[PDB]
DNA sequence: GCCTGGAGACTAGGGAGTAATCCCCTTGGCGGTTAAAACGCGGGGGACAGCGCGTACGTGCGTTTAAGCGGTGCTAGAGCTGTCTACGACCAATTGAGCGGCCTCGGCACCGGGATTCTGAT
DNA sequence: ATCAGAATCCCGGTGCCGAGGCCGCTCAATTGGTCGTAGACAGCTCTAGCACCGCTTAAACGCACGTACGCGCTGTCCCCCGCGTTTTAACCGCCAAGGGGATTACTCCCTAGTCTCCAGGC
């Protein structure tokens, strides 16, 4: 009953390759590796929920969208993203952005 | 930038702390914890028809992906406003983390 | 069952006797139906509570009269009691 | 140009909306609010039209009565503008809070 | 007169026969929205031509948002082609267009109160409920939306011809209640 | 700008509700306070109505469910069934 | 021949239906004969009173059809019925046109 | 000079004392005589059980204490300390008693 | 009669002290006597109605509790 | 003569008291208050279950109606723990004879 | 015939399941009453009694007493928010009020 | 002419009406006496009126946008109906749990005296 | 800060009455069996609730600007609070008498239950 959404993230990607390298070595059992990944997902969710303060806006064309299994998948084109560091707005022009979403609480 | 690095350090510390108890519960020595954390830190530092979308794969470092939660979605004919939450984004080999975002999209 | 239950016919008869050339909206009909049901439920509940307080098992004219006195304000209670006793007297006389 | 004296248009709206019977909240945002609130209790709930209309009638009645009490207790403080402390006082006396 | 209405939205229906497993359709196809609990259908849209396909469980699909009727059938052809690409084999049958909507502007102020008074039994006007008056006609069965600005909405027509006579019929009545 | 559903109870709507209540002058924080109060009231009444619905093993909230929810709290409502 | 109980009592409300609702409504194991007659008379009187005041309100607004606004005026203008229905909301009824004296212009 | 306490010190001491205690604050014979005079208007030659008058007194004192709490709250709302009858009238109006 | 004056100025002052009141105006006493008289007339009216329904001439404690219960002032401590 | 029996929840309240507080006693007036509280909550839940059975055109009061009436009257935490205790008791009673 | 066992003992309750069942049957609430309804209701009554009695015993300990008086029940009820919500319209005889003085009335320096 | 509650007749059982009794409890009176109410006074501090200032709120105007309308789709789900079976009413015999009465002793209350705290003037 | 007086808190002693336990009894709860019917469940129908479109237009919103008003400050005077003295009536106890509430027993009328006709609505 807990979201597997943040596995694809770069931080998550780094963890999955590191566990895979460890499993290849054989230092630990695979079920434990799954357990660690689940813990990572839970910890990352709460820290994102509270420990971040940055504000940003996406202005762009919408190439494709999808909504299946309570997952919203937006492909956004020529985005004008303005991000401010916590410690000024910075304009970045990005050709393509993939938005993967999920409802706060799933039923 | 700075904020993303600091938050990433909180994730690293918190996860490494929490994980050890299950490792010890099943007979895994504390050396593995250090090994996983150091190699993991090193990789983060170094790394920083048309209709059918079934044939979709992670392009690589170049692609830009948003993993986030959606508060609610609004429906308009041209505009496609959508409120998003708890998202980590990677654009131009840089990591930007946010709690909430607003995306406005255009239906061509 | 498909058939339902409403007080509309009686309310219409009362409306004609009181004001012959006035209609009533359907929404106002739903309001009057819910008003009659709510006042009936209040009076019947108070009368049932009354019969339970006195260890009785029957709802009589006395329990309905006392529940009318208790729930209805003084002028309304006095005139509703007069109406009820007049109706009970007429009903018993004709048997 | 000519500008209406302050408080005349407020009284005009008071007389207008106290003479009327229409609903003062737009039906679609109120329906969206109702569905959002209802989601927290039971998921995949459908709502009858008349149910949302009854909810809106009750909400507007409750808020109009609260505003009446708020105005009375703001006049009691020898004021005209109503502040949230007036609402908190009215609710506290009513027993809502 | 000197005005001809322009068709904007065509509402068409197509049945496909075999029952569909919507989950595969939602996953494979793009521009699709399938919330099963709220609605038992997937909402699908294609950029060119702009249309909205609602694909249901029994196989019946509803295409709307089409400027023309040939454009509507062409859009249905595109939807059928892509659904064939999804992996479900179905044959198009019983194509029919039940409703088309037409927008025209007379470009001259009209008085709604006179029209309401003249046709009070025939038609109903309610200012607070709507700033326009609905106009129901026994023959042709075309609902008419009338406005103070003079924008006339034509709806309820199986074919274009039916709205065209209905607009022609309404034009003298609109001229009668002209302002100044 | 996209707003929360609770913000869908717009400032003019609250001002009309105040005008019907006789409120000549409204502060700026009355709107947020009224949105919070209305959210609390709606939460209570919709929770009671959804409980009434779940007892009947229905998936649709009926107007009679809302009427029975309101009636128990003494905020009776006429016009949607008795 | 059969005569309805309402005509015997001299009422328009159905004594039989009120008796059925009392017997089936789980108020007591037994219901007296005079109770539905009395209750129907009280309900009919209250209906006649409310409808009389609503018809007066409708005539005041130059209407020939009772709408919820006239029911609200009938309830909230009479003091006894406002005490009776003080916790009751009437849908599409609005409020009484009352403005506080302090807010009136100087 | 004799010893004197500044105004409001003893009022607060009474507030703490009577909020700490639970006895009835109205004398029982005056309240009983008031109850019987009022009951003379409904039925003549009425008799009252002792526990009935005690229940009436507990209910009356609790009602008056809650009313004075609301009266004090709406007096403080007007940036005041002294309660006037308009405070009582406001509290009874808001509660739906007028 | 003079019995309403039996609700003395110190008794009303003590009731206000339990309510948390620090200063009392001279007219609170007459206002409170009027409020208490209205409340007592309501409760005793309902209680005598309950008594008369039971064909009794004595107001029992159950009459007072029952009367308070339908005015929403449920009282614990006197039975029922 | 001998006074007719007047049933009360005094001994049951005293048993529950000796369970939660084995050394704490209770006065007679506090016992009368607890008896009034048990009677009041009993008649509230029973009236709500009666109205609940009447609304759904049913004629039996079961654990379903009592459970829904507990969810209705009692506050959320109280309702959750009362439903848990009632469900546990009905389960244990159905498991036995 | 086997030895009689009380319904409360079967349910593991102290409150009387049989008396609650008879009161539900005689109370004119429905023509029929389920078997698990008095069990459920007796469990709910026992739980609410246990909550108030535990809080009242705590209040009596706080006043260095070993008997529960109406004051302790009043303190227990009005000090818990949920129970005060449940008994908002309820008056507890000889209970007093909660010690509560508004901060504006306190003296100043 | 075809019906779904309603009226008519009849029976049987029990609930309510009525009459006598008893004893509880309410009502009425006397007296002491003491604490509480009433009354006078003076002072201070708070209610209240006036002023003043800046500020936030009303008003208007142009812009935007979403609420409302109308229509159509379909299918989930409300509603209704038939059938059967588990489950609750009922009844009778039994008997232990719960209540009335009685006793007794400890928690609490009353008194009094020292210790602590708090308030106000210095 | 300080100090003295007044009020409250705490500690101990004595008493007293009410709560807690025991016993006896009786009646309501329990157990076992029967039976009738409500409710569960499956199956069929068909309504309306949740999507989509687009048009229109009045309503929301953002902002500019000015001004009524809220809130802070100041002065005044009046009336509420603290306290001391006097008066009074509430409270406790004690007694007495009789009304009336509760109980029991007998009767009889009144309402549920059932069956059969029926009468307004269609």
């Amino acid at each position: 009953g807990y979201y597997e959404l943040y596995r694809r993230s770069t931080i998550g990607n780094s963890l999955v390759d590191a566990l895979d390298t460890l499993i290849s070595d054989g230092r630990i059992e695979a079920s434990l590796a799954m357990r660690v990944l689940e813990t990572f997902d839970k910890v990352v969710a709460e820290t994102l929920k509270d420990n971040t303060q940055s504000k940003l806006t996406v202005k762009g064309n919408l190439d494709t969208y999808g909504f299946c299994d309570d997952v919203w998948t937006f492909i956004v084109k020529n985005c004008q993203v303005t991000v401010e560091d916590s410690h000024s707005q910075s304009v970045i022009s990005v050709d393509k952005l993939r938005i993967v979403a999920c409802n706060s609480k799933k039923s | 930038n700075a904020e993303a690095s600091r938050v990433y350090e909180i994730i690293v510390e918190s996860v490494v702390n929490e994980v050890r108890e299950d490792f010890e519960n099943a007979g895994i020595d504390e050396q593995t914890l250090q090994d996983l954390k150091n190699i993991w830190q090193k990789k983060l530092t170094e790394t920083k028809d048309d209709y059918l979308i079934s044939e979709g794969e992670e392009d690589g470092p170049d692609e830009n992906l948003m993993l986030c939660l959606y508060d609610k979605v609004t429906r308009t004919k041209a505009r496609w406003k959508c409120s998003l939450k708890d998202g980590v984004v990677t654009i131009n080999r840089n990591d930007y983390t946010f709690q909430k975002a607003q995306v406005e999209a255009e239906w061509v | 069952k498909t058939r339902k239950e409403s007080y509309a016919i009686y309310v219409y008869k009362v409306l004609k006797q009181v004001h012959p050339d006035t209609g009533i909206s359907s929404k106002a009909m739903s309001i009057m139906n819910s008003f009659v049901n709510d006042v009936f439920e209040r009076i019947a509940g108070e009368a049932s509570r009354l019969a339970h307080y006195n260890k009785r098992s029957t709802i009589t004219s006395r329990e309905i009269q006392t529940a009318v006195r208790l729930l209805l304000p003084g002028e309304l209670a006095k005139h509703a009691v007069s109406e009820g006793t007049k109706a009970v007297t007429k009903y018993t006389s004709a048997k | 140009p000519h500008r209406y004296r302050p408080g005349t248009v407020a009284l005009r709206e008071i007389r207008r909306y106290q003479k009327s019977t229409e609903l003062l909240i737009r039906k679609l945002p109120f329906q969206r609010l109702v569905r959002e609130i209802a989601q927290d209790f039971k998921t995949d709930l459908r709502f009858q039209s008349s149910a949302v209309m009854a909810l809106q009638e009750a909400s507007e009645a409750y808020l109009v009565a609260l505003f009446e009490d708020t105005n009375l207790c703001a006049i009691h403080a020898k004021r005209v503008t109503i502040m949230p402390k007036d609402i908190q006082l009215a609710r506290r006396i009513r027993g809502e809070r | 007169s000197g005005i001809v209405p322009t068709l904007q939205n065509i509402v068409a229906t197509v049945t496909l026969g075999c029952r569909l497993d919507l989950k595969t359709v939602a996953l494979h196809a793009r521009n699709a929205e399938y919330n099963p609990k709220r609605f038992a259908a997937v909402i699908m849209r294609i950029r060119e031509p702009k249309t909205t396909a609602l694909i249901f469980a029994s196989g019946k699909m509803v295409v709307t948002g089409a400027k023309s009727e040939d454009d509507s059938k062409l859009a249905s052809r595109k939807y059928a082609r892509i659904i064939q690409k999804i992996g479900f084999a179905a044959k198009f049958t019983d194509f029919k267009i039940q409703n088309i909507v037409g927008s025209c502007d007379v470009k001259f102020p009209i008085r709604l109160e006179g029209l309401a008074f003249s046709h009070g039994t025939f038609s109903s006007y309610e200012p607070e409920l709507f700033p326009g008056l609905i106009y129901r006609m026994v023959k042709p069965k075309i609902v008419l939306l009338i406005f103070v600005s003079g924008k006339i909405v034509l709806t309820g027509a199986k074919q274009r011809e039916e709205i065209y006579q209905a607009f022609e019929a309404i034009y003298p009545v609109l001229s009668e209640f002209r302002k100044m | 700008v996209l707003r929360d559903n609770i913000q869908g109870i717009t400032k003019p709507a609250i001002r009309r509700l105040a005008r019907r209540g006789g409120v000549k002058r409204i502060s700026g924080l009355i709107y947020e306070e009224t949105r919070g109060v209305l959210k609390v009231f709606l939460e209570n009444v919709i929770r009671d109505a959804v409980t009434y619905t779940e007892h009947a093993k229905r998936k649709t909230v009926t107007a009679m469910d809302v009427v029975y929810a309101l009636k128990r709290q003494g905020r009776t409502l006429y016009g949607f069934g008795g | 021949k059969a005569k309805t109980r309402s005509s015997r009592a001299g009422l328009q409300f159905p004594v039989g239906r009120v008796h059925r609702l009392l017997r089936k409504g789980n108020y007591a194991e037994r219901v007296g004969a005079g109770a539905p007659v009395y209750l129907a008379a009280v309900l009919e009187y209250l209906t006649a009173e409310i409808l009389e005041l609503a018809g007066n309100a409708a005539r005041d607004n130059k209407k020939t059809r009772i709408i919820p606004r006239h029911l609200q005026l009938a309830v909230r203008n009479d003091e006894e019925l406002n005490k009776l229905l003080g916790r009751v909301t009437i849908a599409q009824g609005g409020v009484l046109p009352n403005i506080q004296s302090v807010l009136l212009p100087k």
